[PDB]
């Protein structure tokens, strides 16, 4: 399953190409990989948040 | 003017600040206590809170009048103060015309019939939060007289938009209408510290009275049930409706019937009605009771009885704890009202000048607990004769004793 | 943010007097409008229909009578009691 | 200048603090009590401890109202206070211009209506941890004069960001106001040492109110169950839709209904409903009713019943242990808290000069308790003649009766 | 720069063509033009305002 | 008028075959028709919820 998604439509911070920009919403809530990366990626929803797991 | 600094003018007492709403004196009472459920009266005590207390009054009226263990113990209460003493003293080393205005103030008191109507219909307030009483002014010449006192419904009152202490008239209004000065004689006693509506004591109560109606409630019908078993019958198939209504009319009088025959194709089969006790309905009710007398009257005298037991120091055991500290609270909050609303407008218009309102003569209650006289008399003779020189004055008062005149 | 107590104070007259107004077009418990010219009777039908009406005052009853139902009850967003304030702009309501 | 040192100006005494504040007056108690679990008591208590008193404030208003035997055990405690002589002394060795400050701030308060309220008021801070009451202050020429007390609920404060003993009004701003000097009256009694918020003895209490409220509640929901059986009805199939109504009323009158007839086919089943007692319930009850009577009032005369029993020494007997160790107690700290508040302002506005903090006048209350006149009497004449030079002064003091005048 | 958009989540008033719909989320906090028709603007945001900037 | 609309792209339970997923169909607060359908088409929403008036 997935633990959560924090989507609302909104990532908290995805950067790429030296921009940091707000969509996709990319969140995720888990330790599979890439947890030094998914603190960037995270740790900033700057909208509301709401949770629905795909469990995937 | 008034002890509140309010300006007062003559010409509106001439008629009750009431007489121009004739449609208050033809209300009647909703009766909102019956089919009260748990929800419903957290309903009428919310709305109560926000101004809406013409619900919560007749709520508290029918309460009264449903519970007889509640009614009892408010009936003794009140009727502790209604037979204390009292008499109207000059202030602090008062001078010679102040002396002069208590005394005469303590005889119009005297002579003033209804008194006793008036202090009961005041303590009213206790339970319901506030009473308003409201006064007859006229002329019997030069000098101001209180007519009669006219005890006005908890529910012909409402609270200010704009302030949440101060009770106003139900004028068809959003904002009601202002309390007429020396029209009334408002008493607020405070049990608890908060708002006006919340400062009642059947607030308190309520919880309990519902606990024990519906404790008794289902006591009587359980009793209702018991008895004869209820007990069902069985038809086969092929059974006409007559003959269905006869096997019905003989299960319905089965019980009462000692006996009776069926075909052997039939069957009554007799069921359990109703088994079990009266314990838990009369330990509910038993439960209310003890709370609703410790909270009226205090949990060592009444709930908690002090039970037997005579003696010279046994009146100071029974009232001093408890019973003499709940007499005194509010015998002093009744005689500060009634100094306040009544005293106060006796004092400004039918005598001359302009008395600064820190001198006005106070109504006091007389509060003396009967002293042991033997032992005091026996305790005297051997201090005396040691050498110590105690005022006689101490002794008449204490005794209860006049000083010779 | 404290004028809300006068507006309520105010909304009263509001919807008494728009339900006047409403009065010709609104229906009373006869079935019919309130200012109606077919009010029926028992035996027959009556009829009492810029902006006119003429009441009693002195009855039992008052015409158009109002319903506080609840107080002026003031509805605020202090600090930390709604989400409009953390998750979102500095905004009170 | 204050006791605590913080400039004084006259210029703010014209008007009180909240007058600018007009949004609170218009509030309304949100009762957080009804739809109360221990989640939500535990997260209310974490929340008030981090300043958010505002909910703590109002639950606890809540407890007192719903609980019959809390609210009795504090109103006792408070009338307790309330009936005691209180009178205002010198400094030590005072000279004679303190001694007349001292009688002139003794007949100040004598005079001064609302009083006994006041001390109500303040008296709230002992459950509540905190009571605030604002002041009016008025000049009748050249003295200024407190025209009036004003209780403000607790619910109207909060606490200070940077200081957790520190008390601040609801501005809307994070860190709220700080209190006006010489506008308020705050009783903070310490029961527990610790922050103010957790200084309140609800705190304490309001553990046991909920077991109690959730037994009550479990027992009237289980005496509402109380009585006929649940009893289920079985039909076989090719029942149509009018039979199953006509089965289901059947069964759902059956209780009160003495007998009724069935098909062969069909089926009744009478199953328990509720077996067991009122025991675990009351048990629960007891417990918790104990708790609080020990918690509010001491466990030997409440909880444990000190029992009858008369006698000389009976009185110290019940009231020396416990009962007179917290009469003191409170009497004590309410009596310095209106020496700093009530009694500083009236010597440092109402009279010329500067004089020392360290010299005012301090309220004092009459704890003195009643000695039996007839043993002591009889001890006396033997210590006399034997040869004891015993002091007059010590006599009339411990007896109550005054010195010759 | 466009101090706030006011624009997330919520719908405001605009009055066009006779009839005031509610769309296309025209936000806007700031005394640069039209500070007057501001209010008929604002006059509606009925639903949950986010504002982010766009730093215009 | 109707009383009853949900506008935030919303969740609510609505069975198809045999499951029920996500979608938004008659979401008002009024019933007059297929109130037991509604029942399981009505499940009050996963996310957050605003209503409007379609006064339709």
């Amino acid at each position: 399953e997935v633990e959560g998604v924090f989507v609302r439509a909104t990532v908290e911070r995805r950067c790429r190409a030296g921009f940091c920009f707000d969509k996709e919403g990319q969140g995720f809530a888990d330790g599979v990989l890439s947890d030094e990366q998914l603190e960037a990626l995270e740790s900033d929803p700057l909208l509301k948040v709401e949770r629905c797991t795909f469990s995937g | 003017v008034d002890v509140y600094g309010n300006p007062i003018r003559t010409q509106q007492l001439r008629e009750p600040q009431t007489s121009r709403l004739a449609g208050l004196a033809k209300e009647f009472a909703q009766h909102p206590a019956k089919g009260l459920t748990p929800a419903k009266l957290a309903r009428i005590l919310v709305e109560a809170e926000q101004g809406n207390l013409q619900a919560q009054a007749e709520l508290f009226m029918d309460m009264e009048e449903r519970d007889a263990h509640l009614f009892a113990e408010m009936s003794k209460r009140k009727r502790a103060i209604l037979g204390l003493d009292w008499a109207v003293e000059p202030p602090r080393n008062a001078s010679a015309a102040e002396k002069a205005d208590a005394d005469y103030l303590h005889e119009l008191l005297l002579d003033l019939e209804g008194l006793e109507d008036l202090l009961l219909d005041a303590l009213d307030g206790i339970g319901h939060g506030y009473s308003c009483i409201e006064l007859e002014w006229a002329l019997q010449g030069r000098e101001w007289m209180p007519l009669a006192f006219h005890h006005r419904p908890q529910s012909w009152f409402q609270l200010n938009p704009e302030d949440q202490n101060e009770l106003r008239l139900r004028d068809n209004s959003p904002a009601g209408e202002a309390l007429q000065p020396f029209g009334w004689i408002i008493h607020r006693p405070r049990a608890r510290s908060g708002y006006v509506a919340r400062s009642g004591l059947f607030r308190v109560l309520a919880w309990p009275y519902l606990f024990r109606h519906y404790a008794t409630s289902d006591l009587a019908e359980m009793l209702e049930i018991y008895g004869l078993p209820i007990r069902l019958g069985k038809y086969p198939p092929g059974t006409a409706d007559e003959e269905k209504a006869t096997l019905l009319r003989a299960v319905t009088g089965l019980g009462h019937a000692a006996a009776g025959i069926i075909p052997e194709t039939m069957a009554i089969d007799f069921q359990q009605a109703a088994q079990g006790s009266s314990d838990p309905f009369l330990a509910m009710m038993r439960q209310s009771e003890d709370a609703i007398s410790k909270a009226v009257l205090g949990g060592t005298l009444t709930s908690t009885t002090s039970q037997s037991g005579g003696g010279a120091f046994a009146l100071g055991q029974v009232h001093n704890e408890v019973r003499h500290d709940l007499l005194a609270s509010d015998a002093r909050q009744l005689a500060a009202t009634l100094s306040r609303d009544l005293l106060w407008p006796l004092l400004v218009l039918n005598r001359p000048g302009s008395p600064d309102v820190r001198r006005a003569p106070r109504l006091v209650f007389d509060l003396r607990e009967q002293a042991d006289i033997t032992s005091m008399a026996q305790s005297i003779p051997a201090l005396v004769n040691v050498g110590l020189e105690i005022p006689s004055a101490w002794v008449y008062d204490k005794l209860g004793i006049p000083q010779p005149a | 943010m404290q004028e809300m107590g006068r507006a309520a104070g105010a909304h009263p007259d509001e919807l008494v007097f728009a339900l006047l107004k409403a009065g010709n077009a609104n229906l009373c418990y006869d079935g019919q409008n309130f200012f109606d010219t077919d009010h029926p009777v028992y035996p027959n039908v009556d009829g009492t229909g810029f902006a006119p009406a003429a009441d009693p005052g002195a009855a039992w009853y008052l015409l158009d009578t109002s319903r506080s139902l609840k107080p002026l009850i003031y509805q605020e967003r202090m600090k930390p009691s709604f989400t409009s304030m953390t998750k979102e702009d500095d905004e009170q309501v």
